[PDB]
RNA sequence: UAAAUACUGAUACAGGGCUCUUUCGGGUCUUGUAAUUGGAAUGAGUACAAUUUAAAUCCCUUAACGAGGAACAAUUGGAGG
RNA sequence: CUAUCAACUUUCGACGGCUGGGUAUUGGCCAGCCGUGGUGACAACGGGUAAGGGUUAGGGCUCGGAGAAGG
């Protein structure tokens, strides 16, 4: 029941939606790196009017959030889901801009049947298997035995199984989502440990612009290879 | 920076401004005028209510409260059309803006001279 | 009595026909948007029935007046996709 | 004193003003102008400060018409007087193109809605017209100096 | 020194606000999601023979002829005699029209109700380019509106104040733009035969008016040196302001009004001034674009045998001749073709440069058409028939009448 | 904060109106009247509607009425005959 | 803020370490065993009661203990 204020300023609302702003239900990814589904139809997109018109389209199955079916209205989708409305025949992805904020990027079949994302941690499970878990909070059982801590995997999502990765590379290009330097497509030029805690990633765009981002902030999208598109 | 962002689209820029038809800025059979920046908040409304066209109420009492105490604490005043700025802090970035953006033929001529004897003496 | 429809948008997920309506009556007295749920019929090829107005402001000095214009698929999506004051409104 | 009151008298007399509440209005809002300028004055000559804003301050009344376009000094605006701003009054405007008979004509026209400035009718005398919307001061359509129906008297005795 | 000196300070600030491969735009790329949930240009101006011209230089009894329209078949004319004559051009495989219909102002009539159409002389006139709608507009404070088949008058529009000076419409719709005397310009709906907006904002009287495919208008005002782009939707305008600049130097006149004005297309226009100023006028700029002096050259110099009466003429005091300004002036619509006619006796036509952003010559046309050239309309066969109209005084005033000239029409093609 | 309680003519008749330093004195020249008549303009109010809105109201549109003083009724103080 | 506050803690253990208990877990948190501590003129301790942070042209905007008649 937090204040439109108190949103955070990476989903937007204008003066309009009154000066209350809807609160994420707990899900896959956090709270404050979160756009929930309701901001996400009649705040952004405007396919909807009000709370009723939203929950209209939800409860009937129209909209398909990761391939399936999300019913609930404050349903989390902050980071990469493929949002699929089949009525439209459009899939929507999240991806950031340069600035700090949501952006969406309408796309067809193709490219909405994969999800590039970035490996949480590897461990072994019960029944001494090894498990996979991403920033989606998916665990995929017996994985490729080479992908480690921040690499990111191309999910099959009609499966859900590995088909790709791309390791974490001093010369890979990629995208920041976290810090006082959010939302910057650039390249890994160099990596420092600082064991202890806390390491750091010196990283530069494409034009020659130099900054330190921590490596839980970073998240790696491809060498050139921009497995999704990012928008022209 | 208010006075000086209006001395580069007037005179500097070489760029037309939209003025608008005359009667259009007249907000209550002339008991005020629209200023340039209270005109350009009504189209904010106003184009805000073709996006998903749900009607505003048309302020409230809170924000009426927020906004008419605003020129309790302001010295501006609108004459006209226009807007009459006082010459306080505000004309003093226009001084704070302007620091931080400032920051062989001779020898012939005398042998020339040198050469005829003299022209004549005092008349 | 003239009209022009700007910003029309299709919702097909939510199956209604979405118009902003600018209409003009100069020298009438206002519109009567059930006479204007008669009129946005043949204009686009639909039942009255299906019809719902809101919105409509009249501008200053008479002439123009800007509503708001949804035409359902059917009258049934109508009642199962409208809301209960703007059902009381139209009548049903 | 009887030179303020002379001073009001003439004022209210020469433009057809209802009390010394308007005037003393005018001479409180060419007070601020007047003070704005005497503290741009304060400061020397091709100081930042007093170029832009006095620019800004010139521009300002040459643009709602009260200062003339030739005359356009700093000085010239503490020159500045109060039958300039009730001369750029509605009131005195309508009377001078010439709409109505006398300037109390003028006000009873202005108030009971028969000119308009520009698009909009205006029901208060003492709208302040700019120079460029100084030309577009006319009967409404609305009024029967205008045109539309012949009006109230009209009506009773063509009945 | 002080307004350089603030040029500088402001020349500093914009290079401080001034102090990208995988960028983006949230609130761009949703103004893209919400578009896509909702006129070509020519170059004709060496692909034609001025000089291989062909004229019929022919004329009636009439007053003095004063505007045309080209319905694409027909031609009509407008006389101060009081006449509108709709009239059938030619085609080559006889060179003068036959006419087959006029309608006479009634003057007697003035009193008598239900009468749509004119009491007084029309003064300007143009068709819709569906040829359904004729529509006139005069000095007797009215503009009407017909069928151009009967010419029948069906209304007639009272809005106007003072008087109908310039009249013109939208390219391939019935919206009318008509700007008045009283500085005013009246925008009508013509499909419904109703007038829908106003637009005031002109400081003197509106001479010429012009449009385009688009709901947009320009429009030059006579003596405050203005031409105003209109944005006819959203109610809004965009000033430029002239304040135009071996022979004698007094006879440099300043742009003294600005009378005639000619949209070439959406992004810039032309304006001619009766000094003699030809100015092309880009919307994107507050200056204009390229202006042409004396574009038609100066008076002669009166003579002393009616400018003194002195047994001996003396030619030690004579004033110095003024540049006859620009009468009237056209153009085709995206074309690069700017046709310009004095009282000369010649009619001229100017062309862009390459880039558009210059006025350049290509000749006389006529390579005399005497008289005031008060109208120019163009047509193109599929080779272009411009007809041109000239009396012996200008349009809205009998300030210079001239026994020189003829109340003709004259009509004359380019073939190539 | 904005501003209603009136605007504008014609005719008839009276010969005085006003001022001051200097006062049984000087200065200036059109002013009146509870006179007779004529024009228009109309917003307060009354108000069919439609619209606004959860339902109403206000606002914006708006057909029809709506001014001669004895009224659609300006007040608060001070000085004087 | 104050030395008209220079000693304070061991006066509900004051500082450890060992062992357990209890806690969702660490921990003198609590219980048994012993060791001698701990802070302080670089301002402890005591006393006075008058209980801001972030967002940076600016102002604005945002966040901020005890009781349900008495133990």
């Amino acid at each position: 029941h937090q204040k439109r204020l108190s949103a955070p300023s990476h989903w937007l609302l204008d003066k309009l939606s009154g000066a209350y702003a809807p609160r994420p239900s707990t899900g896959p990814h956090k709270l404050r790196d979160c756009m929930p589904l309701i901001v996400f139809v009649r705040n952004r997109l405007k396919y909807a009017l009000n709370y009723r018109e939203t929950k209209a389209i939800m409860m009937q199955r129209l909209v398909k959030v990761d391939g399936k079916v999300r019913t609930d209205i404050t349903y989390p989708a902050g980071f990469m889901d493929v949002i699929t409305i089949e009525k439209t025949g459009e899939n929507f992805r999240l991806i950031y801009d340069t600035k700090g904020r949501f952006t969406v990027h309408r796309i067809t079949d193709e490219e909405a049947k994969y999800k590039l994302g970035k490996v949480k941690r590897v461990q072994l499970g019960r029944g001494g298997v090894p498990f996979l878990v991403t920033h989606d909070a998916r665990t995929i059982r017996y994985p490729d035995p080479l992908i480690k801590v921040n690499d990111t995997v191309k999910i099959d999502l009609e499966t859900g199984k590995i088909t790709d990765f791309i390791k974490f590379d001093t010369g890979a290009l990629a995208m920041i989502t976290g810090g006082r330097n959010m939302g910057r497509v650039g390249v890994i030029t160099h990596r420092e440990r600082h064991d202890g805690g806390f390491g750091i990633v010196h990283l530069k765009d494409a034009l020659d612009n130099t900054f330190a981002t921590r490596e839980s902030n970073v998240f790696v999208i491809g060498s050139e290879k921009p497995w999704i598109s990012l928008p022209k | 920076s208010a006075t000086l962002d209006e001395f580069i689209a007037d005179e500097v820029s070489t760029a037309p401004i939209a003025e608008p038809s005359i009667g259009t800025n007249i907000v209550k059979r002339g008991r005020g005028l629209k200023t340039a920046a209270e005109r350009r908040m009504e189209e904010e409304r106003r184009e805000y209510e073709e996006t998903n066209f749900v009607r505003l109420p048309k302020e409230s009492k809170k924000e009426r409260a927020k906004r008419a105490r605003m020129e309790g604490r302001s010295g501006r005043m609108n004459f006209g059309g226009e807007e009459f700025r006082e010459l306080g802090e505000g004309a003093e970035r226009i001084s704070r803006l302007t620091k931080a953006k400032s920051s062989g033929e001779r020898y012939q001529k005398r042998l020339k001279v040198l050469e005829s004897g003299r022209g004549t003496r005092g008349k | 009595v003239t009209l022009r429809t700007r910003k029309f948008i299709r919702n097909p997920l939510l199956s209604r026909k979405q118009m902003v309506v600018d209409i003009l009556h100069p020298g009438r007295p206002n519109i009567s948007k059930d006479e204007l749920r008669e009129k946005l019929a043949t204009m686009y090829k639909a039942q009255k029935d299906q019809v719902s107005v809101f919105g409509l402001r009249t501008q200053y000095g008479g002439g123009k007046t800007t509503g708001f214009a949804l035409i359902y698929d059917s009258p049934e999506a109508l009642k199962k996709f409208e809301p209960r004051y703007r059902l009381v409104r139209a009548g049903l | 004193e009887a030179a303020r009151l002379d001073s009001e008298l003439k004022l209210v007399g020469e433009y057809g003003l209802r009390n010394k509440r308007e005037v003393w209005r005018v001479l409180l809002t060419l007070s601020k102008i007047r003070r704005a300028a005497r503290i741009l004055l304060t400061l020397d000559e091709k100081d930042p400060k007093r170029l832009f804003e006095g620019n800004a301050l010139i521009r300002r009344l040459v643009r709602i018409g009260v200062l003339d376009e030739s005359r356009m000094k700093l000085d010239y605006v503490l020159a500045l007087k109060a039958e300039d701003f009730l001369e750029r009054r509605l009131q005195t405007l309508v009377y001078k193109l010439g709409l109505a008979k006398s300037i109390h004509h003028a006000r009873v026209l202005i108030r009971q809605r028969h000119i308009r400035v520009g698009k909009q009718i205006v029901n208060v005398p003492s709208f302040m017209v700019r120079l460029d919307s100084q030309k577009h001061i006319d009967f409404a359509l609305t009024s029967p100096f205008g045109g539309g129906r012949p009006g109230r008297v009209r009506r009773k005795k063509a009945k | 020194t002080a307004a350089e000196k603030r040029l500088r300070l402001a020349q500093r600030y914009l290079e401080k606000t001034r102090k990208d491969e995988y960028a983006f735009d949230a609130e761009e790329i949703d103004r893209d999601l919400l578009a896509e949930r909702l006129k070509v240009y020519r170059r004709l101006a060496s692909e034609l023979a001025f000089d291989k011209a062909t004229y019929t230089q022919f004329r009636w009894n009439s007053g003095t002829v004063t505007s045309v329209a080209v319905c694409p078949p027909y031609a009509y004319t407008t006389t101060k005699d009081g006449y509108l004559t709709k009239w059938k051009l030619q085609d080559l495989p006889k060179k003068r029209p036959e006419r087959i219909c006029f309608a006479k102002a009634d003057a007697r009539k003035a009193n008598d109700k239900t009468y749509q159409g004119h009491l007084k002389a029309p003064l300007v006139v143009k068709a819709s380019q569906d040829g359904k709608f004729v529509v006139t507009g005069g000095a007797d404070k009215r503009l009407v509106v017909y069928n151009a088949a009967d010419l029948k008058p069906i209304k007639a529009f009272t809005q106007h104040r003072d008087a109908v000076t310039g009249l013109a419409f939208r390219r391939g719709t019935n919206q009318l733009y008509s700007c008045s005397k009283d500085r005013t310009v009246k925008v009508w709906s013509l499909d419904e035969l109703a007038y829908v907006e106003t637009l005031f904002g002109h400081q003197d009287e509106i001479l010429d008016i012009d449009a385009l495919g688009q709901e947009r208008c320009v429009s030059v005002g006579a003596r405050d040196r203005t031409a105003r782009y209109w944005k006819v939707p959203e109610e809004s305008q965009l000033v430029f302001r002239g304040g135009g600049e071996g022979m004698d130097p007094a006879s440099a006149a300043h742009e003294g009004s600005m009378d005639r004005v000619a949209m070439i297309d959406d992004d810039m226009f032309v304006t001619g001034s009766d000094n003699g100023d030809l100015a092309l006028w880009s919307i994107q700029r507050k200056k204009p674009l390229h202006v042409i002096a004396r574009a038609h050259g100066l008076e002669p110099p009166i003579k002393l045998e009616d400018y003194s009466a002195d047994e001996i003429p003396d030619p030690s005091i004579i004033p110095a001749p003024q540049p006859r300004g620009i009468t009237a002036l056209r153009t085709l619509p995206y074309s690069d073709l700017i046709f310009s006619g004095s009282w000369d006796g010649c009619i001229r036509v100017w062309r862009l440069s390459e880039d558009k952003r210059k006025l350049e010559a290509v000749g006389i046309l006529g390579v005399l058409v005497r008289g005031i050239v008060n109208d120019i309309a163009l047509f193109e066969r599929g080779g272009l028939c411009v007809v041109v109209v000239t009396g012996k005084e200008m349009r809205f005033g009998r300030w210079k009448y001239m026994k020189e000239g003829r109340c003709g029409a004259v009509i004359f093609e380019v073939p190539k």
